[PDB]
């Protein structure tokens, strides 16, 4: 068989955070 | 204690008392945030739904500062805190725009909040305030949409609000945080095929912009743009489009980066792109080969190893002709070297790679005199079925239709019980596939017009005995039934005729 | 709400605290009532912070609270709101302002001002005014303006005195600072001590007052004129104000139809007219007729008194300018007014007549102004100044005059006439009046008018009265161990004998 | 007797009161 490692598209873990004033 | 001192200040109905309270709230939340009761939030909540703007900047700053902590996020959202903020987002005041959009950015970080964010229709005002001329507002806006790109259903009710074009144009923003948020947003959107197709027929130049960002001064932007390009290159369309957009010279310099994350992103991308056969010509001429080959040496990154070997394998799988460069790169010999001492991941990858190389008849001999059997043979022992299986297939093909059997005859006994040991082992297995491979292989050996291999096979008592027992087993199993069993029987009979 | 405001204050965290201070600032800013000690205590905690915001709100709140009377009295008790005032020294300028404000609002009460005068608090108040912003300076000038009310309070105004700051601040174009300053100095010039120091301390101050006598603001005008009067309490300034050409300003401030300005101006001109040297100048300037007519109006007796007095000191200083004194008809008007005016105006007019009737140059003219028609009835007055002075004037008018016609006319009429006067004053047991009567009778006999001689010598009542006066004095002198050949008795007796020698 | 009415110097009754911003 053929192996499938790390093949799928990635969702980036970084999320923004607000700054006020 | 102090809390309903302040709330009594809220219910006062006098504006200065309420701004005293609101300003107080803003600061005291600004430097300390934990999970807080429902009661603390309803005074902030309703007090916010007022239209003295000062009060709404203080209140939004407060509730937004609370929003950082996870259980305050849904508590705030669940009661119905959002409607006040959507109403302020639509408002013409630009700084309550800033802080309200801010609260939506901190809010919805949590997963199921987001679905109620979308069904609230916050993303229309969000999208339109991502156009703002004031940086603070755009930063909190694009930040908000970035955060909304994390769930799949969030992403497509992000697309049904047509926020994609704003992002794609904003890719060219001079503000670092805006363009980074936008790149990461689009990257996250490109995770779904539906979105990828829509991205194909809605944004013509997206790829180009992304390619441009591969030469950004910002490392995060470099990396994330590259990851975006990979996600797009999940599909064939983009696999061709990125090469057309001249993304190879960016990628080939990006794999030789001293930044391991950049290397990871670039090699993943080039793998996805190397999937397409048509690309091989170009990919080889950019000179990916030797960088990949020395990318196998990144012992500390298994993912990088897998991506590199996989890329080499797709290059090898697409076209026969350019292999000699492939042999001058040292890929075969380094894969051989690595196959004996590396993770089962890298092992299975290298295995499939050898199995691919061993199909082309033009290079079999070269593979044999690169002593590939010294890696293929022990690999057939592996408990991991991808490894042992692929290795076995490779070995089997290498014994079929070669004009010189010297190295096979040498690898008959050594190393690791040799080819002979392999055949015996696979016959004694109770796996239909491996039995098939063994029988087929020995048939191929007998079918060579080499006298020595012929008699190595037929004077080896163990081998032909194994074939006889396989023949017997297949016969008594199969005519209780009166076809894999049948094929194997046919092959055993084909063999025993010698 | 006070429960939440109080609990919010005691936190020790800056933010709840600036919140509390703002709240307090507004709620004190638009409704002012009587409030408890408990409300006050948080303010004291509020007062000391070194975030300035906190005291601009706290000092504004507290300053707003001041207008109700109770809070100022309440403020003194804590011992107090005083520490904040010491805090006022720190530079932040607008809480400098608001602290000075509360102190300006505070101390309206006398004990407050006396209490403030202790503790060496006001050395800063004098310091505060110079700062460039009008705001802080208005409060600073306001504050000690309020402290110039008690005598020893101004006595610690001169201690660590801001007085130079004040006289310099007189030339401010900002209206209210300069008003506060004029009123301050006016209030200071009430003391003899302060007046004596002001001549050689910060000299040239008066010229500034005289300049301020032409302000567009009525308030500054009036209060400056009153200041000048208070200075003109002393002779030094009585001359000094005149030197600065304060005469035309005063001379016309008097027919102003703003009555307070009239009162101030006439008061001032009276005080300067005290000094004899001034008389000449005052008369040459057209003061006379304005003074004359000014005294006639019924409503304000104080103006009447100031005017009559001014006329009297002008008349008393010099026999210069006397028919220059005559022309107005004020003497005719003093005559008309003496018979129908308050006892104040009466006694003033009285002293004036007594003064005019001394100069021999004017006795005849006074007599032919029928002054006896006012002098005679005035001698009836129960008021001793009126009756006394009228009597003296009458007595002088009978002495050594060149025509005795009007006296002979006024012998019987009006009001029982001069004859009646003599009898009445003899029948009194007032030594002074007895003397006046006897002396007058002698002066009449010593005139060599035969008709007068015959009225006195044939009047049995008058002759009898002198005889009994002679006997009474003789027996008072014979009980006391004296044979002729108090100290009033001897004199009286001698005059009786001189009179009785005309009989034979 | 000569009378002395309104002879004494006058202390102004006006007292100041402060202003805030």
């Amino acid at each position: 068989r053929q192996p499938y490692h790390y093949s799928q598209p990635t969702t980036a873990p970084f999320q923004a955070q607000a700054k006020f004033h | 204690g102090p809390l309903k001192a302040l709330t009594t200040l809220v219910y006062s109905d006098n504006l200065n008392l309420q701004r005293s309270a609101a300003l107080a709230f803003a600061e005291i939340t600004e430097k300390y945030v934990r999970q807080v009761s429902r009661e603390v939030l309803e005074p902030i909540l309703i007090l916010l739904q007022s239209q003295d703007p000062q009060i709404q900047v203080a209140a939004c700053a407060a509730l937004g500062n609370l929003a950082v902590n996870n259980e305050n996020k849904l508590l705030i959202v669940e009661m119905g805190g959002l409607e006040p903020l959507i109403n302020q987002m639509m408002g013409d005041n630009v700084e309550v725009q800033c802080n309200a959009v801010g609260c939506i950015t901190n809010l919805a970080t949590r997963d199921d909040n987001k679905h109620k964010i979308a069904t609230s229709g916050a993303l229309i005002p969000l999208t339109k305030l991502a156009k703002s001329k004031h940086i603070r507002v755009q930063r909190n806006a694009t930040g908000a949409l970035l955060n909304m790109t994390h769930s799949e259903e969030n992403r497509k009710e992000l697309v049904n609000a047509g926020a994609v074009p704003v992002l794609v144009s904003l890719l060219s923003s001079t503000d670092p945080d805006v363009q980074y948020y936008c790149t990461t947003a689009l990257s996250n959107i490109a995770v779904d095929e539906a979105n990828r197709k829509k991205l194909a027929q809605t944004e013509p130049r997206l790829v180009s912009k992304l390619v441009s960002l591969m030469d950004s001064p910002s490392s995060r932007v470099k990396c994330q743009a590259t990851l975006a390009l990979r996600n797009l290159a999940s599909d064939t369309s983009y696999q061709l489009e990125i090469v057309r957009a001249g993304g190879l010279p960016h990628l080939v310099k990006l794999i030789q980066s001293d930044s391991i994350p950049l290397v990871l992103a670039s090699v993943a991308c080039i793998r996805n792109i190397s999937i397409h056969p048509l690309n091989e010509g170009l990919i080889v001429d950019a000179g990916f080969l030797k960088p990949l080959v020395r990318l196998l040496d990144y012992k500390d990154s298994e993912e990088i190893q897998c991506h590199a070997v996989s890329t080499l394998r797709n290059l090898a799988a697409s076209s026969e002709k350019n292999r000699k460069e492939f042999f001058e790169s040292g890929a075969v010999e380094k894969c051989k070297e690595l196959a004996l001492d590396s993770p089962v991941s890298v092992q299975s990858e290298i295995s499939a790679c050898f199995a691919i190389l061993a199909l082309a008849d033009v290079s079999k001999l070269d593979l044999l005199e690169a002593n590939i059997l010294d890696a293929l043979i022990p690999m057939t022992f592996s408990q991991n079925q991808e490894v042992s299986g692929n290795a076995a297939a490779a070995l089997a093909n290498l014994c079929s239709r070669v004009n010189n059997y010297t190295k096979i005859i040498e690898a008959w006994d050594r190393p690791n019980e040799g080819i002979r040991g392999f055949l015996i082992r696979f016959l004694k297995s109770d796996y239909a596939t491996f039995e098939h491979i063994a029988l087929w292989t020995i048939l191929q050996l007998l079918e060579s017009h080499n006298d020595k291999v012929e008699d190595l096979v037929k004077n080896d008592d163990d081998i032909i005995n194994g074939v006889r027992k396989m023949a017997d087993v297949t016969f008594e199993r199969l005519q209780r039934s009166g076809d894999a069993s049948l094929e194997l029987y046919n092959i055993t009979q084909q063999i025993l005729q010698f």
